[PDB]
RNA sequence: GGAGCAAACCGGAUUAGAUACCCGGGUAGUCCACGCCCUAAACGAUGCGCGCUAGGUCUCUGGGUCUCCUGGGGGCCGAAGCUA
RNA sequence: GCCGCGGUAAUACGGAGGGCGCGAGCGUUACCCGGAUUCACUGGGCGUAAAGGGCGUGUAGGCGGCCUGGGGCGUCCCAUGUGAAAGACCACGGCUCAACCGUGGGGGAGCGUGGGAUACGCUCAGGCUAGACGGUGGGAGAGGGUGGUGGAAUUCCCGGAGUAGCGG
């Protein structure tokens, strides 16, 4: 039935990027959109947009890579090197603000759902809150 | 005036034998054949020629490689008509990657070039005016055009990069850029400067190979005719 | 119930020996019904369900505007990737 | 200690010289944690290395698509009570130092009370149709059960013809 739509979304991204796709659709959810917003603001994706696929709500998601590279294998560096669920149906992970982790000494994000909305670690730490630790992206 | 001279007989090529990474450069599958996008060839053309223009006037070198049979000869015309090196018969393992060593064979060729016009076209033991002179035959056969460049080239122009894959490999390995006339056959991503065309038609190979050697002399002044490039063309 | 086959067993060969391999017999059994047994190289040696990620080729079975397109199933080669 | 040394040239046994390491100690045995990501939460695995249950049905349990609203149990935040002393961390002090000790500061999981947030999880109520199920029409199939039935072959029985071997 699809147990974790967020893990799904993340993985669609992980997969499309590994073959340098220009875009992926992912079935649309408000929650999903909020995570993308962060994702876009932080420059992991180009951006995203609502669309209908067989007349059903998706979110097309424009991916984004490095430049062409030199020697053998000139496949671009990836912008999303790593993207990975934390909290999951099997095992939710919640943090207080004092235990929000520093992802790759801050060269990476952690998206994070709080009662003051979905936030990155920095946004949420300055806003002084914690909550469900959704995923870490570097 | 390139343009419709491409439609001339030089657009589309193979069918269901494709690499799907070549999908962007395809206009359609009319009649079960993959007709390659005419105009995207033009967008790739200028960018490529521009790299050649620059490379040409900087006094650098292209290595022409066409070993597939329809190109065999029209390559050695245009390469000679550009004072450039060419590889024609067999791409040898490490012409580039093991250049130093494969070079030593050029070194040997002109030791035997030096014994035909020589006092020893009369002497040498019996079984050595075949032993030595047949060694010069093969060296003549493979290292005709390769005899020219004596440092790695600055680029390579390849006719069918799938046919000529061992060559491309070495180029990239050494960070020599790769120009290529390629078609639905091939993986574009490992061609730096691509000319989406038709690796098969003697027309296509000709139209492109020649006009590229125009630019090469034309970056140096004083162009010549549209070339001896019509075998018994038909 | 029992034609044929055939553990055991009764004989013939072979062999140094031959409680076997080969030959000739041969009971249980193999067959049916009902009731037990519940094991296996019960193997894809691969738990079930769902989404996602190039293609090509052969095959079984539906539908379409039937050159080709689109489902379901069985194979082969193989992108990305994974693997000691 | 483990790998392993010793069978006439042993840096591995015993002694010598020399050297290394610690030093009022140095070794031994025993026991705990470590290394051991070798029970793996952090942090492992199961095609062939150990490891997928023979297969199903389905109970308890675990997990759960999209939209709106209510509650605020999880979750997050603020304030407050509690977390004794010793010990632990940091200062500054007392014994000549230190060990030992005095004073002061700083942390500290967890639990209580009051206030707040509502993204996600839960819950209550409402909606949807992408999951799931159903309806209409069409299909391929050694899926299963019961009854019937067909021809070939082997054995046996009876009859004919036939004669000296067959079989292996
Ligand atoms: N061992 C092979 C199979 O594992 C299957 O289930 C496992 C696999 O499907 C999958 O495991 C994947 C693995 O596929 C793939 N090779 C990559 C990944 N490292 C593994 O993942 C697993 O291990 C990593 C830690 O290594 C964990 O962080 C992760 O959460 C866990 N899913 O997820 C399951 C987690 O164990 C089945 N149990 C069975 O088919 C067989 O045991
Ligand atoms: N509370 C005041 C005194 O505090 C002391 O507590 C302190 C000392 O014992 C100890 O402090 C000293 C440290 O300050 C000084 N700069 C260096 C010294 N190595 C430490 O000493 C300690 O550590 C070493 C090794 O851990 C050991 O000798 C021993 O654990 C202890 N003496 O650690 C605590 C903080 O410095 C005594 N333990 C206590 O009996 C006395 O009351
Ligand atoms: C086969 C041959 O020349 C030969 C010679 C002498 C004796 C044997 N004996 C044979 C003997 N008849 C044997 N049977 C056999 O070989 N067959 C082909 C039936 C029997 C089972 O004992 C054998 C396997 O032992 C054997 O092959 C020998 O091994 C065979
Ligand atoms: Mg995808
Ligand atoms: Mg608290
Ligand atoms: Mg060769
Ligand atoms: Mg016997
Ligand atoms: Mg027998
Ligand atoms: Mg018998
Ligand atoms: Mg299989
Ligand atoms: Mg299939
Ligand atoms: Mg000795
Ligand atoms: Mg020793
Ligand atoms: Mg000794
Ligand atoms: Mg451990
Ligand atoms: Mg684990
Ligand atoms: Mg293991
Ligand atoms: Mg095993
Ligand atoms: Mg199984
Ligand atoms: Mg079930
Ligand atoms: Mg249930
Ligand atoms: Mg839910
Ligand atoms: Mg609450
Ligand atoms: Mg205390
Ligand atoms: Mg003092
Ligand atoms: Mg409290
Ligand atoms: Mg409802």
């Amino acid at each position: 039935m699809l147990t974790d739509p967020i893990a799904d979304m993340l993985t669609r991204i992980r997969n499309a990027t590994r073959v340098y796709k220009e875009s992926t659709d992912v079935p649309a959810s408000r929650f999903k959109e909020e995570i993308l917003r962060i994702l876009a603001r932080e420059g992991f994706i180009k951006g995203y947009e609502r669309v209908d696929v067989d007349g059903k709500p998706y979110l097309r998601v424009y991916l984004k890579y490095g430049p062409r590279r030199q020697g053998p294998d000139p496949r671009p560096e990836q912008v999303i090197h790593h993207i990975r669920r934390i909290s999951k149906p099997g095992r939710r992970v919640y943090v207080g603000v004092k235990e929000i982790p520093r992802v790759r000494r801050g060269l990476g994000i952690a998206i994070l759902s709080t009662s003051k909305g979905v936030l990155t670690d920095r946004e949420a730490r300055k806003l002084g809150v914690g909550g469900e630790l959704i995923c870490e992206v570097w | 005036v390139k343009e419709l001279l491409e439609a001339g007989v030089h657009f589309g090529h193979e069918r269901k034998r494709w690499n799907p990474k070549f999908a962007r450069y395809i206009y359609a599958e009319r009649n079960g054949i993959h007709i390659i996008d005419l105009q995207k060839t033009m967008e790739e053309l200028e960018r490529t020629f521009r790299f050649i223009e620059d490379l040409a006037m900087r006094g650098g070198t292209i290595l022409f490689v066409g070993t597939k049979k329809q190109a065999q000869d029209i390559v050695r015309m245009e390469a000679e008509r550009a004072g450039m090196p060419y590889v024609n018969q067999r791409w040898l393992g490490g012409m580039l990657t093991n250049f130093k060593t494969i070079s030593q064979r050029v070194h040997r060729l002109e030791e035997l070039e030096a014994l035909f016009a020589s006092p020893e076209i009369e002497e040498r033991p019996k079984k050595e005016q075949v032993r030595l002179k047949h060694e010069l035959e093969r060296l003549q056969k493979y290292l005709s055009g390769f005899r020219l460049l004596k440092r790695l080239p600055d680029a390579i122009f390849v006719v069918d990069p799938t046919k000529e894959a061992i060559a491309v490999r070495e180029a990239r390995k050494l960070f020599i850029p790769v120009i290529a006339l390629a078609d639905t056959d091939s993986d574009p991503d490992l061609v730096d400067y691509i000319i989406p065309g038709n690796d098969d038609a003697i027309r296509s190979i000709q139209l492109i190979l020649s006009r590229a050697v125009d630019l090469i002399i034309q970056a140096r002044g004083g162009v010549v005719e549209p070339s001896p490039s019509y075998a018994l063309v038909q």
